[PDB]
């Protein structure tokens, strides 16, 4: 035998998908780097055949065995084939499930939303909405942007969500897991090795582990950001209070790498730029790769293979012949391998073809393994070794080295701390947002949090581990996780979290190896060829083996480890540190942007009414948001001599109770930014209360504003 | 139910000791604002007085609350 | 020729007459478009109970779905409603009419109003027990 | 209102379904919805349009606009 026929079957099967493949991957190149509705179809005829063939070879590894096959490297093949995959749902459910996806993505990708004065010109989300979430220092601007994706595309987004997350789970279900959040922590289960196993379990553990030696680097840093933001937003910011999420630099605070320029330590002198050098040594894309493969082969890493240098897509194209200009790494096989991306002149350009060079070397230095087991030791290497080769490769020494910035020029502490923290924006500003994201995702799949808490949770958990608050109170009818990319279009998150733990551990344990003296920010890989055959010795190994030994044939540690990522930031936690010595490191949990012009209401049904008393649904909270904007109508009409249209849109209800409490505002009809301050809301209220009240049949003891109270009551019977 | 939202008609005065010692377990910080009155008949029943004020300060005051008040 | 009184509408309308002055008489509020916007939201109050707690469904009706025509200064006008995002999609009368026969009491309430004040022309009210002596 | 994502025009989209459906629902979509946003729209435009017409009008020795 059975592991012979299985091995049989899986070497013919690696010929019969190598050739395949290759034509497929050919076919994909040809149409990325020539968008011609002909090549459109060639590619998909190709994937076509490339899936279909997948199906059919699957359904032949059905009978070969799983448990009775001992040679693992035979194994991990089959069980990488063996995968029923959705094909366990019901045919109408695969439909329902498939429309259900595409439905999600083209709402993402299609949404859009536009000024309420001029409804005539719309923003979509990838340019529009993204720009003044990054560029605009407005609150006005950034609110309306934010909660106006929020409401269109996340109440659109809900319902399928639902139904997505039930079939999802049913399929899981069916194919031998617990859920899907069992399903896709899949991926890091080892077993059948005796001494490197790892359940799929475990995970969570480590990954909450880690999270605890972060939260004290990350508190300072938020504290640190808040100060700032609080200048760049006076009156909007409480000192003890978390940070409202429409000033986090983009739409959701995935990165905050935005607010550098309203964060910079030391303003007064920039960063290191060498765009303009380069282009004075009119270095070229053919350079920047021949100085990049100088670096990589610099180490005793093979030299970059010469068919790149002939069939690869450097140069943006410009010739009547278009192609996406977004950099990639393309390994068609048998010697046939590829980079594309446009090549301008700019330090960013230089770092991305070092960070794609390391991405196809690693994918070039394990050629020789079957084509099942031609990939990554997990989701996190590949991006790992990118990343700490762009990361060696940006060190101002090795600038000093490659001609340019000459040897009579001293580099300061306070450029360093500069970019320390700018760093420090892009990888710890999302390390909780990713943590929280999966979290949510893992109950939501697990049943922890039932359909009618999806916000509340949300929001419960964004207020407690990432310190953030929403400028508006969101119920069930919103969808704001699915808002996100990876959300809706069902991908993975937590590969963003262990890449970023292994980029450290990896760059730890090569510098280490190269011999240095100084920190770990600033040492370099160059000339240590043992640093590099350490890093080899993983990236060879592909999936052969099992990832924590691939992980600690580098970093000699079986599991990940945050102690790395808090070394190479010691120096900012420093000045963190000395900066917050006023500030009040922390967050508060109660603080809201709209709490204090809230007013809070208690219903007591049971004591004026007692027997026949009516129960208290959604519909009666209907009726009460439309009294209060009866309300509020009446009284600019009849004493400011304006109209205005309020609705039961604009008061918005936070903090629902059982004993029938809850605090509410109220804002322009048009206008999230406009808040009618509470002193006119109890000035409407006083006015329209016996109204309110007796629409509900209470009078003014069993309906109560906390706030608000009766005077006028004067007698004269007896006279 | 005012100190922790609790539905009202759910506290009672036969679950109130144990609700109340719930709500300090949920949470201490809050219950420790709370202030309550000892509640004891004999308290009440000691407050028999002697006098023109056991008719004027206590039957008069009784009376009040009574239908047909006045007629009483 | 044709007839200007017909409308496509006309069939499923509900006429409401309202007499402030009757019920209240001195310190009578006045009548506005502030109270239309009240009275639309209490009908839409009213089909939603009456959805969620009959027909087992929860259907979002606004003010924007109860549609009012023929205001006059007696108090008289005449309202259909339709479905959330259909306006193609019009409520019976028979639906309407046993919604605010469920919430009368509360739409009576939410206008200080009587079912003498406030009529539903075609809406009989049928709750009238009388004893006195067992 | 299933789909906004996909929004028409008058004259592309809204004219041919007034062109052409037969359907007594597509056909009362596009006329309301058309009505709703357009003229909602182009209401205090327009008072504000007539006043100013009117004015000018009566400045030029002519009664009204419509004059
Ligand atoms: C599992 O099967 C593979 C494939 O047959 C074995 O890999 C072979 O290993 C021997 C010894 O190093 C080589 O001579 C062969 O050329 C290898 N074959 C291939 C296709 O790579 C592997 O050794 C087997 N493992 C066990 C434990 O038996
Ligand atoms: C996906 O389909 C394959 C093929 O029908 C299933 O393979 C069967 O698995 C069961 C359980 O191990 C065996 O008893 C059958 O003999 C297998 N059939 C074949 C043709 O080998 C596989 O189980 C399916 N996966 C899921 C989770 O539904
Ligand atoms: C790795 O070692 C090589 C060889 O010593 C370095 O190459 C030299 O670099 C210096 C500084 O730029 C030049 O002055 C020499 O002329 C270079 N000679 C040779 C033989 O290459 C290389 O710079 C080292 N790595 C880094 C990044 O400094
Ligand atoms: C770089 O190092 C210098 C020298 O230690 C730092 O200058 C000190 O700054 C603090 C804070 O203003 C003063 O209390 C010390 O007296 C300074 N020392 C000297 C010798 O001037 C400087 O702040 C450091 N820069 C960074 C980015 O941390
Ligand atoms: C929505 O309301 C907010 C709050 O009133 C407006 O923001 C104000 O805008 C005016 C005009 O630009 C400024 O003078 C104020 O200083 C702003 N203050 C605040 C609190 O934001 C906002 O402009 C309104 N938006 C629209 C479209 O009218
Ligand atoms: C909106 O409501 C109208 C009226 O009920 C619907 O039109 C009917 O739809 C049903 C179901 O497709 C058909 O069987 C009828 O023949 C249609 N004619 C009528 C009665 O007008 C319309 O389909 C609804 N559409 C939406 C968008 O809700």
């Amino acid at each position: 035998t059975i592991e012979e026929q299985a091995k049989t079957f899986l070497d013919k099967f690696n010929h019969e998908a190598e050739d395949l493949f290759y034509q497929s991957s050919l076919a994909s190149w040809n149409y990325n780097t020539n968008i011609t509705e002909e090549n459109v179809q060639n590619m998909n005829n190709a994937g076509d055949k490339w899936s279909a063939f997948l199906k059919e070879q699957s359904t032949l590894a059905q009978m070969y065995p799983l448990q009775e096959i001992q040679n693992l490297t035979v194994k991990l093949q089959l069980q990488a084939l063996q995968q029923n995959g959705s094909s366990v749902l019901s045919e109408d459910k695969s439909k329902r499930l498939n429309t259900i996806l595409n439905t999600m993505s083209t709402i993402y990708s299609t949404g859009k939303v536009c000024n309420p004065d001029n409804p005539q010109e719309c923003l979509l989300l990838e340019p529009g909405l993204n720009e003044i979430m990054a560029n605009s220092l407005d609150y006005n601007e950034r609110l309306w942007a934010w909660e106006s994706w929020r409401s269109e595309v996340g109440k659109q987004l809900r319902p399928l969500y639902e139904e997505y997350v039930v079939l999802k789970n049913e399929m899981a279900r069916a194919n031998h897991y617990e859920d899907y959040g069992d399903y896709w922590r899949g991926d890091y289960e080892v077993n059948g090795v005796d001494g490197y196993d790892y359940s799929r379990g475990q995970l969570i553990e480590d990954v909450e582990h880690t999270f605890e030696e972060i939260k004290p680097l990350y508190e300072h840093l938020h504290a640190y950001v808040r100060a700032k933001l609080m200048n760049a937003y006076p009156s909007y910011i409480s000192p003890i209070g978390c940070l409202p999420a429409h000033l986090l630099g983009d739409m959701w605070g995935r990165f905050w790498t935005n607010l550098y320029s309203l964060t910079v330590p030391f303003g007064q002198k920039p960063n290191i730029d060498v765009t303009d050098a380069m282009v004075d040594q009119a270095w070229d894309a053919q350079r920047i790769f021949k100085e990049a493969e100088k670096f990589f082969v610099s180490v005793g890493l093979p030299n970059m293979t010469q068919g790149f240098w002939e069939n690869s897509m450097l140069t943006d194209p410009g010739n009547v012949q278009k192609a996406v200009c977004h950099p990639t790494a393309w390994d068609l096989g048998k010697g046939d391998f590829r980079i594309l991306m446009c090549t301008k002149v700019t330090m960013d350009d230089f770092l991305t073809a070092h960070h794609e060079m390391g991405h196809i070397q690693y994918d070039m230095a394990y050629a020789a393994q079957p084509f099942l087991l031609r990939n990554g030791a997990n989701e996190g290497f590949h991006e790992a070794v990118g990343e700490i080769m762009s990361l060696s490769a940006a060190t101002p020494k090795h600038l000093k080295s490659i001609g340019l910035l000459s040897p009579d020029f001293q580099e300061d502490n306070e450029t360093e701390i500069n970019f320390l923290l700018k760093q420090a924006l892009t990888i710890v500003g999302t390390l909780p947002f990713t943590y929280m994201l999966e979290k949510w995702r893992w109950m939501v799949f697990k049943g922890e949090i039932p359909k009618d808490q999806w916000m509340k949770k949300w929001w419960e958990m964004k207020r407690e581990i990432v310190g953030v608050v929403e400028p508006v109170p969101h119920d069930e009818t919103y969808c704001d996780p699915a808002s996100l990319f990876h959300v809706s279009n069902d991908y993975s998150f937590i590969r963003y979290y262990t890449r970023t733990l292994y980029q450290f551990q990896f760059q730890e344990a090569l510098c280490q190896a190269a011999k240095h003296e100084g920190p770990l920010h600033k040492c370099d890989i160059s000339n240590s060829t043992e640093a590099g055959q350490k890093l080899f010795n993983m990236l060879r190994l592909g999936k052969s083996e099992p990832w924590t030994l691939a992980l600690e044939n580098v970093v000699g540690a079986k599991n990940m480890n945050v102690r790395p990522l808090l070394n190479y930031f010691e120096p900012l936690f420093t000045w963190l540190k000395d900066q917050n010595k006023n500030s009040f490191v922390g967050w508060s949990t109660d603080w809201s942007p709209y709490a204090d012009q809230s007013i809070k209401v208690r219903i007591s049904l049971k004591s004026a009414l007692g027997d026949k008393a009516y129960e208290w649904n959604d519909n009666e909270m209907y009726l009460f948001r439309s009294s209060v904007a009866y309300a509020m109508r009446q009284y600019f009409l009849k004493v400011k001599n304006q109209m205005i249209l309020f609705g039961e849109e604009d008061v918005r209800v936070a903090n629902l109770k059982p004993r029938i409490s809850f605090n509410f505002f109220v804002t322009a009809p048009k206008n999230v930014s406009d808040i009618i301050p509470r002193t006119e809301v109890e000035k409407a209220i006083r006015m329209s209360r016996s109204r309110i009240n007796d629409a509900f049949r209470l009078n003014d003891n069993s309906l109560e504003f906390l706030g608000i109270q009766p005077t006028l009551g004067p007698p004269n019977q007896p006279p | 139910i005012n100190g922790f939202d609790l539905p009202e008609g759910n506290v009672t005065q036969e679950n109130f000791v144990d609700m109340q010692q719930r709500c300090n377990a949920s949470d201490p910080a809050a219950y420790a604002q709370l202030v309550f009155q000892t509640c004891d008949i004999n308290a009440f029943l000691s407050e028999a007085v002697e006098g023109t004020g056991l008719a004027f300060i206590v039957f008069t005051e009784a009376i009040t609350k009574m239908p047909l008040s006045p007629l009483w």
